[PDB]
């Protein structure tokens, strides 16, 4: 299971690989037009995680 | 995401209590049988059975 767990992880670290993974914690200055362009989004993996 | 878990008591210490119940009940069923092959050799009464229990 150990190694199970840790084998699971994705070093990468895309757009996407912060969406699925929840272990590290998001940052934006929000109202600082980049969080309004997550949250004016579309895209499903900035939707959710504009949410 | 969150469960790497190592394994505790919490989880597995029935086996230990299980250890306790096996060798008490083997203490019980040993005697027994040493009932039985004194019986076996003499009548109910045993001293020199104690003997052979210090020998």
């Amino acid at each position: 299971a150990f190694l199970t767990v840790e084998r699971m992880e994705s070093p990468i670290d895309s757009a996407d690989d912060l969406a699925k993974q929840t272990k590290i914690e998001y940052g934006a200055v929000e109202d600082g037009a980049t969080m309004t362009f997550f949250k004016k989004s579309k895209i499903s993996t900035y939707d959710k995680m504009w949410a | 995401s969150k469960e790497a878990s190592a394994l505790g008591v919490q989880n597995i210490g029935g086996i230990f209590i299980v250890l306790a119940a096996g060798l008490v009940l083997s203490v019980f069923v040993a005697v027994g049988e040493f009932l039985y092959k004194s019986k076996k050799n003499a009548q109910l009464e045993k001293r020199s059975f104690c003997s052979a229990m210090v020998e």
